[PDB]
C-alpha cells in the first residue's frame, strides 16, 4: 500500500519536521523572523493573528510550514528517484 | 615502603645512593632515582619529560590491553578477520569490511581514509583540548585533570591518591615495557602475543627467544 | 700543542675551531676538542652523565674493538673453531657440539646460552651496580676513575701523566667507538667479517669499496 | 565622506584564511564523484584535461575539446566560493549583518 | 592579519594554544610556533644550538628538495638523463659511460666516484670552516646569517621585512625538511619517484595512497 511506504514516510516526516522545527522555535514563523545574520527575532505581523497554542503557532504557520515540508519532500522522493534510490 | 621522599623505592635495591641524581628527590610519582643518562636535570625538561611518559604509560596500557584482547577472544568462541595485533589493521582492505566482533552488522567498515579522517580530526580535538583545555574542563592539572575524568570520585584523600598516583605510573611503565617486547616479538616471529604465549609454553626450552636469534644474520 | 687543557688546546675542527667551543666547554675534561655543534651538554649534571656515559662506552668499545678482531687474527694463523667473524659467532652455541673457545675440545665448550645468560645476568647486575654504588673494593670514590684495586701496577699516582692517561684511554676508546660502529655496518651492508674487508680492500681497492656496496639497499618495490 | 581623506592602502581587508578556505570549499566538493561524469569528477576530469592538453605544450587545446568545460565551470564556482569568502569574512567581521 | 613574533603570534596548535606555549618560546625568533612539547630546548644555548641546527637543516634541505624535484621534472619535460629518479641517482657513476650532468656528454662526465668524493670533501670542509669561524667571504658576520657576501641583493636591509623574511625562509626550510622525509619514506615504501608517485596518486588517488603500501613491511616476513 501507499499508507507506509518510503514515499508516504519520507512526506510525512518532512512536514512533521518542518512543522516541529517551527513549533519549537528551531524555524522562522510568523512570530519570529530572521534578520540579515539568520538570528530569530520578532515580526510585526501586519495584522496581528490570535492562536490558543502556547508558543503562538497559527494557521498561517501551518500553512507555510506544510508547504515548505511538502517542497522538501517532494524534492527528496523525486531526487531518491533520481538517483534510483527510490 | 614509602613511595616518596629520601627513602623510597630505588632501581638498584638497596645499594643505589650513589646513582641517585640530586634533582630526583622524589616529590613526583614513580621516582627510583633512574636519570643516569641524565636527559631530565633541568626542571622544565622534567616538567616534560614527565608528561611525555605519563602520557606514553597510558597509551602503552591501552595498547597492551588491545594487543592481549582480541587474541585471548580468538579462542573464546568469537573468530574475527585477523586476532594478531599487527594483522588487525590490515582487515580493512579483506572483502567484506571490518567487523568489529566478527559480526557483519556491527561496524562493517570499508574506507580507512575517512577513518583515518574522522580520527585525525576526533583525536585532533582531544590532545588541543588535553594540552590547552576546552569543554570537559579549562584549567586544570595538566595530568591529572579531575570533575570528568574519575567521576567515580576516587581521585580525593591525597594520601591513596598518591599511591593510586605511583601504581599507574608504575603499572604503566611495565606496560610500556611489555609493548616494545610485543614490538621485537612481532618483528622476529611474525606470530602473536598468546600465540608466542603458546609456543612457549607448549615446549620452553627451544621455543625462547633463541629460536629467532639468527633471522636477522647478514649475507 | 703539548696541552690538552687549558683555554688553548687541540680541537675538532683544528684552525677552524675559533668560533666554536661554546664556553661551557673549557677544556676541564679529557677529551675536550670543543665539539658540541648539537648543544647537547649545557647542564653540568647533563654534561657529567654523558662523560660517565662516554667513558664506559670507550671501555667496551675498546674490549669489543679487539675481541672482534682476535678470531679472525687467529683464523689467520689457521686455528678452526667454526667460525670466525663476530656477527654470526652466536650461532656456534647451537652448533653439533657448541661453541668452544679455542677449538681445542678440552676448553670451555658450553651448549646451553640460558644457564650462561643467567649467570652473566647475576654477575653483570652485581658487578655494574657494584660499579655505580660501591661494594667491597672501595664504597665512596670517582664513578668515573675507582682505582685502589683498578690500578694493582701503580699508574694512578703523579696526576699530571694520570690527566695525559686519561686523554690516552678517551682518545683511543672513541677510536674504538668509531671503529666498533663501523664493525656494526660492515656487518650490515657487506655481510662479511671486517678483516675479510681489509683483505678485500687490499686485494682490489679500487672496485671493491663502499661504492661498490653503494647499490645494495636501493628499494626496488 | 568626510572620512577616506587618504585612500587607505589596506582597501581590500586581505585574510590569508580566504583563498585557501575558498579553494578547499570548492575543489574539495569538487572531487565527489557523480555518475553524470561516469563515475568521475569535475576537478578530476579537469585535471585530465590539463594533463592531455600538457602533452602536445606548445600547441592550445581545441575547441571541442571538454577541457574548456571543465576550465569555466570550475573556475565559475571557483571565483563564486573565493568573492562570497572574501564578502562573508568582512560581513562577519565588519557589520552588514 | 596575522603576525610571527611577540607574545601573541602564530602558535603551533592554533587557537587552542594559549596554555600550550612553554615560557622560554617568548617568540624572539623566527618560527617561534611554540612547539616544544618534550622540553628539548629548554636551556637557551641547547636552543641556541638547536636554531642553528634547524636553519642549517632547513637550507639544505631546501636545496635537496628542489634537487630531488629538478630532473624528474626535467625528465618528464623534455631531457633525458642518465637516472632522474633521485635515490637511483647516486650509481650513474658506475653507467660505464660517465655522469651527464644534463643528458649531455659534453658535461661533466665523471668516472670515478672517489675523486668526486674526495674534493667533495675538501671543498666541504673549507666551505663548512668558513661558515663557523669566518674566511674570505666574511669574518666577523652572524653564524646564522652572515649577509654582505650572502646578500648581493640587499634584501637583508629594512630590517622589519628582514625579520619577516627569516619567518619565511625558516617557513619552507621546515616544509622542505618535512617534505625530504617524505620523500626518504617514500622512497623507502614505493620505489618510485616523488613525481612518480605524485603521478600515480593523480591517476588514482584511492588506492595510490600510503594505505596500498600499508601490508609491505608486514612483521611475518
Ligand atoms: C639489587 C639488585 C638490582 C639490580 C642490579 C637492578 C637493576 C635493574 N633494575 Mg631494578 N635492580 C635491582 C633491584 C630492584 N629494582 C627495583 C625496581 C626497578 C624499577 C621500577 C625498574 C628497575 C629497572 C632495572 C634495570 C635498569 C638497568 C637497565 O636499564 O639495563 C641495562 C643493561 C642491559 C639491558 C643488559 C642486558 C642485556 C643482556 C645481558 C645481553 C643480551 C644481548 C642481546 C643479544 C641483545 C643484543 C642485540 C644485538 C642483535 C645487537 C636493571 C635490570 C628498570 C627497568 O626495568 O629497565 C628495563 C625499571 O624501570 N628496577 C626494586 C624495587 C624497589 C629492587 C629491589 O631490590
Ligand atoms: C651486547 C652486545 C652484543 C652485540 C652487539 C651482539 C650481537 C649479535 N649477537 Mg649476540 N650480541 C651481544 C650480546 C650477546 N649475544 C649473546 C648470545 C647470542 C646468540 C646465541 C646469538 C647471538 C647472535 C648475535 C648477532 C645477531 C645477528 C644479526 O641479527 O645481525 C644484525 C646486527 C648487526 C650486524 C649488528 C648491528 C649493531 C646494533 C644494531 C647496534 C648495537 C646497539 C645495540 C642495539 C645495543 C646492545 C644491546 C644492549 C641493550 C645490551 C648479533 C651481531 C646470533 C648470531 O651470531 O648468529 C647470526 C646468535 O645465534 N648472540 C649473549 C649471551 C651470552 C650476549 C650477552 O652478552
Ligand atoms: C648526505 C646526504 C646524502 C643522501 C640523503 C644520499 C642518498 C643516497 N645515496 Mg648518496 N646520498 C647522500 C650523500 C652522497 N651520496 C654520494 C654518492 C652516491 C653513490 C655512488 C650512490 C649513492 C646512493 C644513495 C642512495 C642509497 C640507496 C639506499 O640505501 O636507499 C634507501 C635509503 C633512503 C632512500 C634514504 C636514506 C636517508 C637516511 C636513511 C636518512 C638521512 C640521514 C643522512 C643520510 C645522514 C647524514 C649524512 C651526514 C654524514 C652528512 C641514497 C638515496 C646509491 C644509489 O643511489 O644507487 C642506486 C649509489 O650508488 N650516493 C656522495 C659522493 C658524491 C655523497 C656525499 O655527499
Ligand atoms: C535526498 C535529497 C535529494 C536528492 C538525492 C536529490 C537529487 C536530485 N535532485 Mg532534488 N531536491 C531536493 C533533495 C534532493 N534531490 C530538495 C530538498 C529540493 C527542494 C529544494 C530539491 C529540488 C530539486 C529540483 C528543483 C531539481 C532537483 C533535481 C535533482 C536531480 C539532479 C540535479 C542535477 O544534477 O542538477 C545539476 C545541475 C547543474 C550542475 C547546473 C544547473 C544550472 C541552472 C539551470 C542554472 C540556473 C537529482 C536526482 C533536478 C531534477 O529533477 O532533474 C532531473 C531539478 O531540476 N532537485
Ligand atoms: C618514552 C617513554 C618514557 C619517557 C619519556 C620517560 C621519561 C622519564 N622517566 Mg620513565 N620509564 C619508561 C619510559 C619513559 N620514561 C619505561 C618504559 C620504564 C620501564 C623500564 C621507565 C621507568 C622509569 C623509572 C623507574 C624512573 C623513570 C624516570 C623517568 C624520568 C627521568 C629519566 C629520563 O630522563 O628519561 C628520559 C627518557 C627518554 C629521553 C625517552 C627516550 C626513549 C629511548 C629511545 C628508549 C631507549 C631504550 C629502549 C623521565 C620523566 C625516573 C623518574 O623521574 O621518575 C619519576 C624514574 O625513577 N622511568
Ligand atoms: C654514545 C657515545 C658518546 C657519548 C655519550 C659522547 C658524549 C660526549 N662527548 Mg664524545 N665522542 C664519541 C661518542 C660519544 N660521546 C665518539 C664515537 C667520538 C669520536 C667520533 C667522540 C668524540 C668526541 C670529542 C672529540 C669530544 C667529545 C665530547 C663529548 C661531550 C659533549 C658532546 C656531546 O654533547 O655529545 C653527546 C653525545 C651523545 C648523546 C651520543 C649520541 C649518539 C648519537 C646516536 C650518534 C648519532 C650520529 C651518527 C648517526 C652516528 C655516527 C655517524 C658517523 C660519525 C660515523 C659528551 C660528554 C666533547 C667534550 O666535551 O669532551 C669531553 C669533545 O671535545 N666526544
Ligand atoms: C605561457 C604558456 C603558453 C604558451 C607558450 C602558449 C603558446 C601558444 N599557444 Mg597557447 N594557451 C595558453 C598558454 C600558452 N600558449 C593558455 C593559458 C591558454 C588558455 C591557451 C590557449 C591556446 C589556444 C586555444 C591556442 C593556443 C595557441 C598557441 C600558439 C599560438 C599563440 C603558441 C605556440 C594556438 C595554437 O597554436 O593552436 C591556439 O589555437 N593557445
Ligand atoms: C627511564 C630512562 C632513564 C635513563 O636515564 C635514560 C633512558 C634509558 C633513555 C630512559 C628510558 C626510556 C625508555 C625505556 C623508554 C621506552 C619507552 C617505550 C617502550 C614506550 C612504548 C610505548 C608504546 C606505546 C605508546 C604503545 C601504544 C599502542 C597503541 C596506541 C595501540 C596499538 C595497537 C593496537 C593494540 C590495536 C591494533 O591491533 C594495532 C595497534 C595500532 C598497533
Ligand atoms: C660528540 C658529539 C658532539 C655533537 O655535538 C653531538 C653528537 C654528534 C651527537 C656527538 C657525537 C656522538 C657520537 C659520534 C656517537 C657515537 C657513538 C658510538 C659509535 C658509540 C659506540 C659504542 C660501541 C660499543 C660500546 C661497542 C661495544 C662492542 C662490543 C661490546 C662487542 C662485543 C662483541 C665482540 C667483542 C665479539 C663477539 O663475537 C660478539 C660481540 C658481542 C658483538
Ligand atoms: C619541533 C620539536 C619539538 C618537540 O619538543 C620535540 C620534537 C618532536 C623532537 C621536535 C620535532 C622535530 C622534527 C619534526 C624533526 C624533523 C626533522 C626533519 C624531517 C629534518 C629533515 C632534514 C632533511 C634534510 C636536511 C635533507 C637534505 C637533503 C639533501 C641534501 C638531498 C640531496 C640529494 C638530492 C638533491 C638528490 C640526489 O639524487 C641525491 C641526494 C643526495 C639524496
Ligand atoms: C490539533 C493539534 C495537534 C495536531 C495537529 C496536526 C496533526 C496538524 C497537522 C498539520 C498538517 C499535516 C499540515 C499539512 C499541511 C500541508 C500543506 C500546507 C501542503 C501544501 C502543499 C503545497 C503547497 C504544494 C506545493 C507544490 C505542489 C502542488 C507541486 C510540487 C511543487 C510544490 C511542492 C511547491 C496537536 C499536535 C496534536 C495537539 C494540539 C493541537
Amino acid at each position: 500500500g501507499f499508507i507506509g511506504s518510503s514515499t508516504n514516510l519520507i512526506m510525512v516526516a518532512s512536514t512533521t519536521a518542518t512543522l516541529a522545527a517551527a513549533r519549537f522555535g528551531l524555524a522562522p514563523t510568523v512570530k519570529k523572523n530572521t534578520t540579515a545574520g539568520l538570528k530569530l527575532v520578532d515580526s510585526k505581523n501586519s495584522a496581528g493573528v490570535i492562536s490558543n497554542d502556547p508558543a503562538g503557532f497559527t494557521i498561517v504557520d501551518v500553512l507555510a510550514m506544510g508547504a515548505a515540508g511538502h517542497g522538501l519532500g517532494v524534492g527528496i522522493v523525486l531526487g531518491l528517484k533520481g538517483i534510483g534510490a527510490l | 615502603i614509602e613511595f616518596y621522599g629520601p627513602n623510597r623505592a630505588k632501581w638498584l635495591g638497596p645499594y643505589s645512593e650513589n646513582a641517585t641524581p640530586a634533582y630526583l628527590t622524589g616529590e613526583f610519582p614513580g621516582d627510583y632515582g633512574w636519570d643516569t643518562a641524565g636527559l631530565s636535570a633541568d626542571p622544565e625538561t622534567f616538567k616534560r619529560y614527565r608528561e611525555l611518559e605519563l602520557i606514553h604509560a597510558r597509551w602503552a596500557m591501552l595498547g597492551a590491553l588491545g594487543c592481549i584482547t582480541p587474541e585471548l577472544l580468538a579462542k573464546s568462541g568469537t573468530q574475527f578477520g585477523e586476532a594478531v595485533w599487527f594483522k588487525a589493521g590490515a582487515q580493512i582492505f579483506s572483502e567484506g569490511g571490518l567487523d568489529y566482533l566478527g559480526n557483519p552488522s556491527l561496524v562493517h567498515a570499508q574506507n580507512i581514509v575517512a577513518t583515518l579522517a574522522v580520527q585525525v580530526i576526533l583525536m585532533g580535538l582531544v590532545e588541543g583540548y588535553r594540552v590547552n583545555g576546552g569543554p570537559a574542563g579549562e584549567g586544570l592539572d595538566p595530568l591529572y585533570p579531575g570533575e570528568s575524568f574519575d567521576p567515580l570520585g576516587l581521585a580525593d584523600d591525597p594520601d591513596t591518591f598518591a599511591e593510586l598516583k605511583v601504581k599507574e605510573i608504575k603499572n604503566g611503565r611495565l606496560a610500556m615495557f611489555s609493548m616494545f617486547g610485543f614490538f621485537v616479538q612481532a618483528i622476529v616471529t611474525g606470530k602473536g602475543p598468546i600465540q608466542n604465549l603458546d609456543d612457549h609454553l607448549s615446549n620452553p626450552t627451544v621455543n625462547n627467544a633463541f629460536a629467532f636469534a639468527t633471522k636477522f644474520t647478514p649475507s | 700543542a703539548i696541552e690538552w687543557y687549558g683555554p688553548d688546546r687541540p680541537k675538532f675542527l683544528g684552525p677552524f675551531s675559533e668560533g666554536d667551543t661554546p664556553a661551557y666547554l673549557t677544556g676541564e675534561f679529557p677529551g675536550d676538542y670543543g665539539w658540541d655543534t648539537a648543544g647537547l651538554s649545557a647542564d653540568p649534571e647533563t654534561f657529567k652523565r654523558y662523560r660517565e656515559l662516554e667513558l664506559i662506552h670507550a671501555r667496551w668499545a675498546m674490549l669489543g674493538a679487539l675481541g672482534c678482531i682476535t678470531p679472525e687474527l687467529l683464523a689467520k694463523n689457521g686455528i678452526p673453531f667454526g667460525e670466525a667473524v663476530w656477527f654470526k659467532a652466536g650461532a656456534q652455541i647451537f652448533a653439533e657440539g657448541g661453541l668452544n673457545y679455542l677449538g681445542n675440545e678440552n676448553l670451555i665448550h658450553a651448549q646451553s646460552i640460558i644457564a650462561t645468560l643467567a649467570f652473566q645476568v647475576v654477575v653483570m647486575g652485581l658487578a655494574e651496580a657494584y660499579r655505580a654504588n660501591g661494594g667491597p673494593l672501595g664504597e665512596g670514590l670517582d664513578p668515573l676513575h675507582p682505582g685502589g684495586a683498578f690500578d694493582p701496577l701503580g699508574l694512578a699516582d703523579d696526576p699530571d701523566t694520570f690527566a695525559e692517561l686519561k686523554v690516552k684511554e678517551i682518545k683511543n676508546g672513541r677510536l674504538a667507538m668509531f671503529s666498533m660502529f663501523g664493525f656494526f655496518v660492515q656487518a650490515i651492508v657487506t655481510g662479511k667479517g671486517p678483516i675479510q674487508n681489509l683483505d678485500d680492500h687490499l686485494a682490489n681497492p679500487t672496485a671493491v669499496n663502499a661504492f661498490a656496496y653503494a647499490t645494495k639497499f636501493t628499494p626496488s618495490a | 565622506e568626510a572620512s577616506n581623506k587618504s585612500f587607505p592602502r589596506d582597501w581590500v581587508k586581505t585574510d590569508p584564511l580566504v583563498p585557501v578556505l575558498g579553494f578547499a570549499g570548492w575543489t574539495i566538493p569538487a572531487n565527489i564523484g557523480v555518475s553524470a561524469f561516469g563515475g568521475q569528477s569535475l576537478f578530476g576530469l579537469f585535471t585530465q584535461s590539463i594533463g592531455e592538453n600538457l602533452a602536445h605544450f606548445p600547441t592550445g587545446p581545441a575547441l571541442d575539446d571538454k577541457f574548456w568545460l571543465y576550465l569555466i565551470t570550475y573556475h565559475l564556482g571557483l571565483f563564486l566560493t573565493i568573492t562570497l569568502g572574501q564578502i562573508g569574512v568582512q560581513g562577519r567581521k565588519q557589520g552588514y549583518w
